[PDB]
């Protein structure tokens, strides 16, 4: 289970 | 963007998968939460590629996961 | 409830592990979310017994997992 | 692996 508020933003 | 087939996805490198899944997840998340779409898409891309791909073909569970991510971000305040 | 040692855990049956981990997880979750502790504990027990055991020895990670479980439950109502 | 909101409740 992954819902990490520190994840790196994804820019397209 | 056109959808990815499972046959294509299994034939891509990990970074090719992430970019293809990310671009498509971003578009859908942007319709729901355009401001936090980069952050939420990044949170989604920590899933395994098969799990992230299943969100692209299940709109109802995709919306649930966006709500979940927003809840996690709110709790982070 | 004293903590379970790793030696004890590997010497228990799958159902004994669940009861011992569930009992100790429940008490820690109850301090954070007393009303939803039964459901959140049930959600935790679907993880592998090694991961559930890690939560008993990492209070920071347990609290994060309780928040994650509440958010899964909130999103389920929507 | 994502946590299951339909999980069975645990009673001590």
């Amino acid at each position: 289970h992954h819902m990490n508020p520190n994840a790196t933003e994804f820019m397209p | 963007l056109p959808p990815i087939t499972p046959q294509e996805l299994e034939s891509m490198s990990p970074q090719e998968q992430r970019a293809a899944l990310g671009d498509r997840l971003f578009l859908k998340v942007y319709e729901i939460a355009p401001e936090l779409a980069p952050k939420i898409t990044g949170m989604f891309l920590e899933m395994k590629p098969k799990e992230a791909y299943e969100l692209l073909n299940d709109q109802k569970r995709l919306e649930e996961r966006v709500t979940e991510a927003l809840c996690v971000l709110k709790a982070h305040q």
